[PDB]
């Protein structure tokens, strides 16, 4: 009986995915995602299924990891805004419904130390750093393809950015309970997440709303070996999958 | 059931406390698979760890005080404590808002239980006999102006009367637009760069407002409206990371600055005990 | 015995007694066996 | 009209008692149930799950480095770290575990311990986990606490080990609370062998430590929790 | 059911009335092995008799007094009577602690009475409608600190409110941590030189807190609060020698010193009637 | 709403009525319930034991020696102890037969009196146990007592008698508080022959004095006892 | 008499409970139902009917 | 008829019909039967 | 169950569940298919 589980590829369209040093895919709640079905639909507008034209993966702006850097934090589908047709039909629609495919990659040397926490929260509300009543302004929470640096420093208006309060009000080590994986640069190079639509309501608005918000986070800091550079470049790539758009109408107006 | 099998010594190439939690998997492990263990049963069932259970209990939501007194020489109502207004959410009290809060998307029927208890801190020569109105007003309808105003008549709203000292209860059927209640909203009203976020209609379950019926007497009575609310028939889905710090308002998730340290540091280094 | 006509009058159900905490422990594509490799 | 007698206790409030009672709305039709992923029926499902335990809270202010347990290179017979094993308290009463035992007064059951290794891929370590149960004393020296349950853990491929702590008690039912004749004994790490690094790496690698319940677990008397708290009703 | 059978004239080598009380057997002679009987039937039962009715009665287990006064000017409100804590044991009052502490072992479940009295020893005009809150705080739970502390919303506490002069009744199921309750203990909390011997964690069923929820009026009325314990569905294990001395504390065995004697000495010498 | 009468009573608090009433624990699992050796079901199958019998309470203060009855060598015809026998007073308070009989105010049936001798092994001694019933005068001689119901006990290789008083009365229960009228009446011991003492052995020798009931027992109508009380609530 | 426990909330006036009461006509006969054109059992019939909208309201 | 969910909510259980004194009256090693030598 | 002897006394009756609102919306002589010319 020999065979290898670290070698897996995930093909999307026309884009396609080769890994030697993964750790098993996760599947958010163990439920693969799914179209909306008669049973549960709402709005009677016939649904939009684009298919192979969306359904594949986009690589986000390569982040880069110090020895300094707190972590990093993406909404979607805002990340997916200025990508493609995705981004074209997720702002000519009114209403949209997506499950996603996540894959995070930090590729490193057999010296390299250091681990990633890639976490996907659904929901994930942000609190502004002023405390009391304050509201995060919607250019800070709807960054796009950029995302939010956690290392940064905090805005007017803006979200709060201590990572160890997840900018929320919660402990890092208890982000756990949400589907997760890390990328333990002594054991793998690549973190992958296939998540669901989560949602109270069948299908929603793309452009008021963020049904996931993907974190990642160093745990154990970077640490290089002496005379490399202290530095290692993390990039994110997200396809859209079993995607619906409904409503059709005139192209809809967002801030900045 | 069996809680522990029965084991022996164990001498193979299967590995069972060897893993890697890289995967996002807690490997289902057993005191059975690090050590030899003895036949036990579980004896028990978890009824009490229900989310049924854990949510189906009764807490204090609002409390609020209105007075019997006349309204001669007074131009705001509810400035005079004469009528109480609450905006329904059960986001006021931190004991029930972390049990709630703990997952993101909860159907619930409500269970409001109301006790309003009465208090004489000025001259008062008997214990008067005061009857409250509780009215619900739904979003839309016309919130009450005055304690005498044409919409306590309540010709189509739910309202109930009873005497101060005495307790009422009423159920309440899932009034969320949704399949189930939002307890965080990553979103917004409208497309706008000053609209509120988080905090919207998802969240607005309507008022009470809170009135004595009871003409005005002679001497003033301060009457303390306590609501309680308990939750029977309870789903809920996505579990949450738990709250840590403490709360600054309802319905929003920020906590305040200069906020001291949640993890209780030890006395001496990572090797005492 | 109910004595009301409608369901949110009612008692609490009890307790859901089938539970799986496999979806919220173990949430991986391929199914993994405890004792053969996490990884190969 | 049928002749009855009220029992005392008529008109008391009980906030735990589950009767019938009007609607306020009748007639009404709630919106229908829909398929959202992530149901939970009970908290025997959620508290299973391994979130990580600040065992570095050795820290002036909360850091992400308190969950980092430093690891030395070239040291031989000596200790990683040290606890006592107090669920509801010390460095147990942040993880999902601890907070969740603490909404009840009673504990019973396995728990699952589990440390990740974190180091480079040429570097090699054996370690020993190893619980003391209660009665004895707190172990001083790998000696004294390779007498109790312990694994010896060989760092390799797997870069995690899981060591179930067995439930060792005559009492049924221990107190999430901190009381002594129910103390659950300790937990500590120590080298088996030593830390062995690649050549050209420098400085302290680090473990990360996790803590799960077994399905064996039990909890039980409801009560509210001193983990949070306030002064003032909050507002809108 | 026979109580003594038809018996004549005996004249055997089998001698019944003889024994050797020495081997801790009491041998079940009866009337008809020492002298002659008749046929006559027991036409009882026992009923009376059974542990479950012994134990089964209610008993008043503690008393205490609590104020409706103004807040102001005090630093401890449980000193100023303004709300009181009872940690949770039968062992205050003798009639029934002898009853119970007659066996070793015993598991029941407990069914608790409230009774709330009230009294004005200073000027009143009326009788105040006052409602008491009695609040179960299990061991870890936060005991309230002040009158209207945060502790008293009981987002998870079981926590009752009733009328004074009325009463309030709630059943509560075995909460003991092993199989039976222990009425003594004769070991300690842990191995050391200095620590508490016989109470302990072991009859630590937690504690009640009670404040009067109405708000201070212009008069004081002093309420005492009563509780009452009925056991149901009793069970006991190792029937003991009764306690023959008075008590001098709760969960110990003490008696005090220079007691007076317990046989009661007769008159006359060990000959007299 | 079904139209009810309350009838006279409702609201009262009576401490004897068994009611259903809310549990304040919804949904508890209570500790399971093990093996434990001595369960009690009934009273009457622990007052069925023997216990000794304070016959000698002529001492100013309490002592092991109040329960030996004590016998003189070279003594004849002569009495060697005497008793009243309200079982719910006198020497018969402190015994577990007399104090379980005093949580109740009615007793029916028979009573078990036994006494052990403790003398030498080549020691001899014949006595009399005679119970008179009541309505006759406590016994004078043992002519007599010996008129009445009795036992002549040989003190030989059985160290013990074991003499059943009979339920001797007209009306079926007697008060266990002391009532002339539901007196139960006399025993008396007394020399048959003599105690003979082997040589070179000096003084008295003793005799231990137990109570039990028959199984024909019966106790009725429960109350609180006098045999302890209280002025100041305790405290811990 | 049947023993029973009053749970709170009793004697309270709630505008929308449909429970039995007594009349104050006892063995009083109605005038008989008639045929009358046009009933109406729910407003979901009468909502389905067209009404002019006043969408010049600029006056 | 049960009026609640709980046992504990339960009147009595009444009498243990089922006594038996011998295992607090003669909880001897070796039986033994009234008349016939307690010692030989 | 009913507790009085009138049917005064009674509750609500619930619905009347058979609905038709051609009566009120298509009220005219000859019947009217949607889809075919209303006037011909």
């Amino acid at each position: 009986c020999g065979y290898s589980d670290r070698v897996q590829q995930i093909t999307l369209g026309n884009s396609t995915i080769t890994t030697q040093e993964a750790a098993n895919a996760v599947v958010c709640y163990a439920e693969w995602p799914e179209y909306l079905p008669d049973v549960d639909a709402s709005d009677v507008n016939k649904t939009s299924k684009p298919d192979t034209s969306v359904c594949r993966f986009y690589t986000l702006d390569s982040k880069t990891w110090t020895t300094g850097s707190k972590g990093w934090c993406w909404k979607l589908p805002d990340a997916l805004k200025d990508m493609g047709v995705f981004g074209q039909n997720m702002f000519f629609h009114s209403l949209g419904r997506s499950g996603y495919t996540v894959h995070v990659q930090c590729n490193a040397t057999k010296f390299h130390s250091g681990c990633l926490l890639v976490v996907v929260i659904p929901e994930h509300q942000l609190a502004s750093h002023e405390g009391g009543n304050v509201s995060v302004k919607y250019t800070f929470t709807h960054p796009g393809e950029r995302g939010i640096d956690l290392s940064s420093a905090n805005e007017v208006g803006g979200p709060v950015k201590d990572v160890i309060y997840n900018m929320n009000g919660t402990l890092l080590g208890n982000l756990l309970i949400f589907p997760h994986q890390f990328i333990n640069l002594r054991t793998n190079n690549t973190a992958t997440i296939v998540i669901p639509y989560i949602n109270s309501v069948p299908i929603d608005s793309m452009t008021r709303h963020n049904n996931v918000s993907l974190m990642v986070i160093p745990i154990a800091p970077l640490t290089v070996p002496t005379g490399a550079t202290p530095s290692l470049p993390i990039t994110v790539t997200i396809a859209p999958m079993c995607t619906e758009f409904s409503g059709i109408r005139s192209k809809s107006i967002v801030p900045q | 059931t069996v809680a522990s099998i029965s084991s022996g010594p164990k001498h193979t190439q299967k590995v069972p406390i060897l893993t890697a939690n890289e995967t996002g998997a807690t490997m289902p492990v057993l005191p059975s698979d690090s050590i030899e263990t003895r036949t036990t049963y579980m004896h028990f069932n978890g009824s009490e760890t229900d989310v049924e259970c854990f949510l189906g209990r009764a807490a204090c939501v609002h409390v609020t005080e209105i007075q019997n007194k006349d309204a001669t020489g007074i131009d705001n109502h509810r400035e005079a404590k004469l009528f109480n207004d609450w905006k329904i959410n059960l986001s006021s009290l931190v004991q029930l808002r972390k049990k709630l809060e703990l997952f993101t998307y909860v159907r619930f029927d409500s269970e409001y239980t109301i006790l309003a208890t009465a208090s004489q801190p000025d001259s008062a020569n008997y214990s008067s006999n005061l009857v409250v109105q509780a009215m619900y007003v739904p979003p839309g309808a016309p919130n009450p102006k005055e304690w005498d105003d044409y919409t306590w008549q309540s010709a189509s709203n739910p309202s109930v009367f009873f005497k101060v000292g005495d307790t009422s209860r009423f159920s309440v059927p899932y009034v969320g637009l949704a399949s189930a209640y939002n307890c965080f909203y990553d979103g917004y009203s409208h497309d706008d760069a000053e609209t509120q976020y988080g905090i919207t209609v998802l969240n607005h379950m309507g008022s009470m407002a809170f009135r004595i019926v009871n003409e005005h007497d002679e001497h003033k009575t301060l009457v303390k409206i306590r609501v309680y609310h308990r939750a029977k028939h309870v789903e809920a889905w996505i579990p949450r990371a738990p709250r840590a710090l403490p709360y600054t308002s309802i319905g929003r998730t920020n906590y305040p600055k200069n906020t001291e340290p949640v993890i209780k540091k030890r006395k001496g280094d990572i090797k005492s005990y | 015995i109910n004595y009301y006509k409608d369901a949110a009058s009612t008692s609490s159900a009890g307790q859901s007694l089938s539970m799986d905490p496999s979806k919220f422990t173990e949430p991986v594509k391929d199914l993994m066996l405890k004792g053969a490799p996490a990884l190969n | 009209g049928l002749p009855t007698t009220t029992l005392p206790g008529s008109g008391q409030f009980l906030t735990t008692d589950d009767r019938q009672s009007p609607s306020a709305l009748p007639n009404y039709e709630p919106t229908p149930r829909i398929h959202i992923p992530g149901k939970v029926h009970n908290l025997l499902e959620i508290i299973q799950v391994d979130t990580l335990i600040p065992m570095n809270n050795t820290h002036t202010k909360d850091e992400v480095n308190s969950y980092l347990i430093p690891l030395n290179a070239n040291r031989q017979n000596e200790q990683v770290f040290g606890t006592n094993l107090f669920i509801g308290d010390g460095v147990f009463k942040t993880t999902l575990l601890g907070e969740i035992v603490q909404y009840y007064t009673h504990w019973s059951g396995s728990l699952r311990f589990s440390l990740m290794y974190t180091g480079p891929a040429l570097s090699s370590a054996k370690l020993i986990l190893a619980y003391t149960p209660p009665g004895a004393r707190g172990p001083q020296d790998r000696r004294e606490a390779m007498l109790g349950t312990h694994v010896v853990w060989d760092i390799g491929l797997q870069s995690t080990i899981v060591m179930t702590i067995p439930w060792t008690s005559g009492v049924q039912f221990r107190y999430t609370d901190p009381d002594t004749y129910t103390s659950a004994g300790f937990l500590s790490c120590w080298y088996q062998t030593s830390l062995i690094l690649p050549p050209e790496t420098t400085g302290q690698v680090y473990l990360l430590s996790f803590i799960s319940a077994c399905p064996d677990f039990k909890l039980r008397l409801m009560k509210d929790t001193q983990t949070i708290s306030q002064t003032v009703a909050l507002t809108e």
